[PDB]
RNA sequence: CCCUGGUGGUUAAAGAAAAGAGGAAACACCUGUUAUCAUUCCGAACACAGAAGUUAAGCUCUUAUUCGCUGAUGGUACUGCGAGUUCGCGGGAGAGUAGGUUAUUGCCAGGG
C-alpha cells in the first residue's frame, strides 16, 4: 500500500478540479502545487550560547521529524559581531508525504494554540506565490514538552508554490483552508 | 522556468568538464557515449578525427526488443561488443556523458568488459 | 523656393588631404545615403550654404540638385568647428518625398502672457510636439503666443495655430504644451 | 573653491597637452558659449573668479554653467630647496583646456548683456577666448 | 624628508616567443605568462606555471573563439 | 535516505475534546492510549483540547463586550436629570 | 530524404524577454521510494523502478527587434616619411548615423 496523507487525498480529488474550473486553465496540471516548505529559525545568539542552537535544532526534530541544518555564516561582520563560517541558523526542508503531513498538522492543530490567534496576514507573499511567515512561540506545536525548553523561541515557514503570482497560491491556501486573517 | 533551465545548464557543465578530462577519440580507440532518456538507452561509438559514428545502439531497436533494466542493457551491451569485434575495434574511451557512473552505466560497462573490449 | 535648393556636384577624393584640399577650395565635402540607396559623395559651396541655412535645425529639410536629378533630404549632421565657423562635413538623410512622416518640432513662445504679467508661473511641460506632414512641408518650429493666457491656464495641443500642410500627430491630444499658474 | 573631493592618487605626471578639441566642444545647457583659441591650463581659482564676474554681472537673469573642473594636482618643492627628494607637494589645482573647449555657458539674458558679462569673464582667463552665440539658433 | 618609495622587481621577460606561422619543433616554448592570457588548442601542453608548449613539429597558429586566443600546432 | 537520524514518525489520531473530530496525522508522538480508527485501524490517539472547527477565529467570533454601546450604558441609568 | 533525438565542425550573440502555434513517433514533464545509490536536513538534484495523465513549462517553429549584440560609406582624431609647413605621399580609428541580426552544417539511431 501506498499510504497516502489526508491532505494529499484532498488536494488530488477535489483542488486540482476546483481550480481548473475557477481559472480556466487549459491543461490539467497547470494546476498550482507545493514543492518545498522551508522552516528557518535564526538563532544569531548561538555565538555565545551552543546550548540554544542544540535546542533550536532538537526542537525543530520533535516538531517535524526529521533531522535539521545549521547553516553557517555568509559573512563575517562586526555589528553582529559574527565571524564568517560559523553556525547561526538552523533549517528543515519538508517536500512530498512528509510535507503535506507536517502542513496538515501545522494548519489543523499549532495555529489553533497560539496566543491571541486571529489568523494570519494574508498579504504576506513575495508576489512569486511564496508565503513566508512567522510564529514566535514553538510551544503551540504539542509535539515538545514544555519542561525541557531552554528558551522560548519563533521560527519562521515559507511555503514555495508553483503558483507564478500570489493569486493562485491565495486561492490554493484558501481551498486548503489556511486561516488568513481576512 | 529557470529550475529547469539551471538543471540543464549544470549537465551541459559537468557534459563539458567530462570531454575535455577523457580527450577526444581517434579511429583506433574511439569514443563510447551514452544518452538516457526516460525511456530507452542509447550509446555512440565516435571517430572525432572524422566525427564519425562508427557504430551505434539503443533500446528501440526493435529485434533486441530489450527493457530499459539491468539486465537488458546487460544484454545490449553484450549485442554491441559483438557488434564491434566484426568491425575489429577493442580499444574504448567510455565518455560517461553527464552522468554518474553507477547502476545502469555501471552495468554496460562491466558488460562490455567481459568480452573483450578495453574501456 | 530657391532658398530650399542646393547645388553640388560629384567628388571622386576620399581621403583626409583632398578633403582639406576641397575646403580649401572652399567648399563642404557631403554625404547623402537613404532609401537603401548606394551612398552619394558630393560637395557643396559653402557660401551658398552659409548664406541659405545658417540656421538650420534636426527638422530642417531641403532639396539637393546635382543638375540632373532632384533629391529630398534632411540634414541628419553637419560637423561643425566652433572656433573657426568651420563646416567640415554634411550628412544627408534621403527621404521619399510623397511619404508622410513623424517627426518631433520644438516650439518657439512669444508674447508677454497676462498671467504671468499679474503673478503667473511659467512650466514648459513640452518642449516639442509630434507633427506629422510631407517632408517639404515639415515646419521648422511651430509657434505659439502667451500674451492672452491669463492666470490658471494651460495650452491645449489643438490650440497651436499650425502651417496648411502640418498637422498634430500626438496619442494624447489633450497634453499641455505650457501651463501658467 | 573648486576641488575634488577624494582621489586616488595624490600627485600625478605632468603630460604634454596639445591638439584641439575633439570633445566638449559644443553648446549644451545654454545660449551663449566662451570657447577657448588656446591649449593650457586653468586653474580653480580663475575658475571662480570669472564665475563670479559672470553671475554678478547678470542681475539674476539667468543660469551659468561651468564646463571644466580642475581634478588634476599641480606640485611645488619648497621654496629653497635642491633638486633631490622628489614631488614635493600638492599646491593649487588646475583644469585641462584645448582650443575649441566651451569651457563656460549662460542662459537666460539677452545677446548684448551676455557678451559683455563674457567679455567681463574673458578678462580674467589665461587664455585668448570667443564668445558664440548658438550660431544654428539665432 | 626623502623619498618614500623606490622599488621595482626585475623585469620577467614575458611574451610570445615564437611569432604565428613559424615552424617549431617538439618541446619548444612559444609563450612565457602569468595566467592563461592564451589557452591551449591542440598538440600543445600548459605548464605548471602557464607556459606554451608545443608537443611535437609543425608551425604555430593562433586562433579566437569567443574573443579568447588559442594556440595550436598545425 | 541514511536512517539513524530521524525521530521515529507515527500515524496518530488527534481527538478534539469539544468537536469530537478526529485528525489522521502522522506524529511523532508516541500516545499512550489506543483508538480504532473509522478505517478499523490502530492509532496512538492523543486528545488534544483545541483544533481547527472549533477555533474561537473560524466559528466562535469575537465577543465585543460594552465598547460602542458606551452611549447606551449611560443613558440607561444616569441621563434622568 | 524530412521530422525527432544524440553527437560533432565552422564563431558574429549561436543572448535573454514577451505573444502565438504542436506533442504520431521522439524528447521532456509526470508516478512511486522497495532493492542497491545520494544529500553536511530534503527521492529537489543524483539513483532505481514505470506508462495514469499533459503542451502547462523545458524543447522546436512563427512574431513587432521590444532589450542586447553587431554595424557600414564618408568625415575627424592620430600617425610613418617628406628641401611643398598646417602644407606633400601613404596608412586610418573610437564614438555617432543609415542599417542588420531570433545561426549554418557534417553522420548515427527511430519513422516517414
Amino acid at each position: 500500500m501506498n499510504y497516502v496523507p489526508e491532505l494529499k487525498k484532498y488536494y488530488k480529488d477535489s483542488v486540482i478540479k476546483e481550480l481548473v474550473k475557477e481559472f480556466e486553465y487549459k491543461s490539467i496540471m497547470q494546476v498550482p502545487k507545493l514543492e518545498k516548505i522551508v522552516i528557518s529559525v535564526g538563532v544569531g545568539e548561538a555565538v555565545r550560547n551552543k546550548k540554544l542552537l542544540d535546542s533550536a535544532v532538537l526542537e525543530l526534530a520533535q516538531i517535524t521529524g526529521q533531522k535539521a541544518v545549521k547553516t553557517k555564516a555568509k559573512k563575517a561582520i562586526a555589528g553582529f559581531k559574527i565571524r564568517q563560517g560559523q553556525e547561526i541558523g538552523a533549517k528543515v526542508t519538508l517536500r512530498g508525504n512528509a510535507m503535506y503531513e507536517f502542513l496538515y498538522k501545522l494548519i489543523h492543530l499549532a495555529l489553533p494554540r497560539v496566543k491571541d490567534f486571529r489568523g494570519i496576514n494574508g498579504d504576506a507573499f513575495d508576489g512569486n506565490g511564496n508565503y513566508s511567515f512567522g510564529i514566535t512561540e514553538q510551544i503551540i506545536f504539542s509535539e515538545i514538552d514544555y519542561d525541557k525548553i531552554e528558551r522560548i523561541s519563533g521560527l519562521n515557514i515559507t511555503i514555495v508554490t508553483t503558483a507564478s503570482n500570489d493569486k493562485e497560491s491565495k486561492a490554493l491556501l484558501l481551498k486548503f483552508g489556511m486561516p488568513f486573517s481576512n | 522556468m529557470k529550475k529547469i533551465k539551471e538543471a540543464e545548464q549544470r549537465k551541459l557543465r559537468r557534459k563539458k568538464r567530462i570531454k575535455d578530462k577523457i580527450g577526444r577519440g581517434v579511429a583506433s580507440r574511439p569514443r563510447i557515449t551514452v544518452f538516457k532518456s526516460n525511456r530507452y538507452f542509447y550509446a555512440q561509438v565516435i571517430d572525432d578525427s572524422k566525427g564519425h559514428t562508427i557504430a551505434s545502439i539503443s533500446t528501440i531497436e526493435k529485434s533486441l526488443n530489450l527493457g530499459k533494466n539491468i539486465d537488458d542493457v546487460k544484454k545490449l551491451g553484450e549485442v554491441l561488443a559483438k557488434r564491434l569485434k566484426e568491425k575489429n575495434i577493442n580499444n574504448l574511451i567510455f565518455d560517461r556523458n553527464g552522468y554518474k557512473y553507477h547502476g545502469l552505466i555501471a552495468s554496460f560497462a562491466t558488460s562490455l568488459r567481459e568480452f573483450g573490449i578495453n574501456i | 523656393e530657391n532658398s530650399r535648393v542646393l547645388s553640388c556636384q560629384y567628388r571622386s577624393s576620399f581621403g583626409s588631404s583632398n578633403a582639406r584640399r576641397i575646403r580649401a577650395k572652399s567648399e563642404i565635402p557631403a554625404v547623402v545615403y537613404g532609401q537603401g540607396k548606394d551612398v552619394s559623395h558630393l560637395r557643396i559651396k559653402s557660401s551658398e550654404f552659409n548664406k541659405k541655412f545658417a540656421k538650420f535645425t534636426d527638422n530642417t529639410v531641403l532639396i539637393l540638385d546635382d543638375g540632373k536629378l532632384e533629391r529630398c533630404v534632411f540634414v541628419k549632421d553637419a560637423a561643425e568647428n566652433i572656433a573657426s565657423k568651420l563646416i567640415y562635413h554634411i550628412d544627408f538623410y534621403e527621404v521619399d518625398r510623397n511619404v508622410e512622416l513623424e517627426k518631433y518640432v520644438p516650439i518657439k513662445l512669444i508674447g508677454a502672457s497676462i498671467g504671468v504679467k499679474e503673478g503667473g508661473i511659467l512650466t514648459v511641460l513640452k518642449e516639442q510636439v509630434k507633427v506629422r506632414s510631407l517632408p517639404l512641408d515639415l515646419p521648422e518650429f511651430i509657434e505659439l503666443d502667451l500674451t492672452p493666457v491669463n492666470k490658471g491656464d494651460s495650452v491645449l495641443l489643438k490650440d497651436l495655430v499650425l502651417p496648411s500642410n502640418v498637422r498634430l500627430a500626438e496619442n494624447d491630444e489633450n497634453l499641455e504644451v505650457v501651463i501658467i499658474k | 573653491m573648486l576641488s575634488p573631493k577624494k582621489v586616488k592618487y595624490r600627485k600625478k605626471q605632468r603630460g604634454r597637452l596639445s591638439g584641439e578639441a575633439q570633445k566638449g566642444n559644443k553648446i549644451s545647457f545654454g545660449e551663449y558659449g566662451l570657447v577657448s583659441l588656446e591649449t593650457n591650463f586653468i586653474t580653480a581659482r580663475q575658475i571662480e573668479a570669472a564665475r563670479i564676474a559672470m553671475t554678478r554681472k547678470i542681475k539674476r537673469g539667468g543660469r551659468v554653467w561651468i564646463r571644466i573642473f580642475p581634478d588634476i594636482p599641480y606640485t611645488k618643492k619648497p621654496a629653497e630647496t635642491r633638486m633631490g627628494k622628489g614631488k614635493g607637494g600638492v599646491d593649487h589645482w588646475n583644469a585641462p583646456v584645448k582650443l575649441g573647449t566651451v569651457m563656460f555657458e549662460m542662459s537666460g539674458v539677452v545677446e548684448e548683456l551676455a557678451q559683455e558679462a563674457m567679455s567681463l569673464a574673458s578678462s580674467k582667463l589665461p587664455v585668448k577666448t570667443m564668445f558664440v552665440v548658438r550660431r544654428d539658433l539665432r | 624628508g626623502s623619498s618614500k618609495n623606490g622599488r621595482d622587481s626585475i623585469s620577467k621577460r614575458l611574451g610570445v616567443k615564437r611569432s604565428g606561422g613559424q615552424f617549431v619543433k617538439a618541446g619548444e616554448i612559444i609563450v612565457r605568462q602569468r595566467g592563461t592570457k592564451f589557452h591551449k588548442g591542440k598538440n600543445v601542453g600548459l605548464g605548471r606555471d602557464y607556459t606554451i608548449f608545443a608537443l611535437s613539429s609543425g608551425k604555430v597558429e593562433f586562433k579566437t573563439l569567443k574573443g579568447r586566443k588559442y594556440v595550436s600546432i598545425v | 535516505m541514511r536512517k539513524d537520524i530521524h525521530p521515529k514518525n507515527n500515524l496518530v489520531v488527534f481527538k478534539d475534546g469539544s468537536n469530537g473530530a478526529m485528525f489522521l496525522t502522522k506524529s511523532t508522538l508516541n500516545s499512550k492510549e489506543t483508538i480504532k480508527y473509522i478505517d478499523g485501524k490502530e492509532y496512538p490517539l492523543v486528545t488534544v483540547e483545541i483544533t481547527s472547527k472549533s477555533h474561537p477565529f473560524y466559528t466562535g467570533q469575537q465577543k465585543f463586550v460594552d465598547a460602542a454601546g458606551r452611549i447606551d450604558k449611560f443613558n440607561k441609568r444616569y441621563k434622568k436629570s
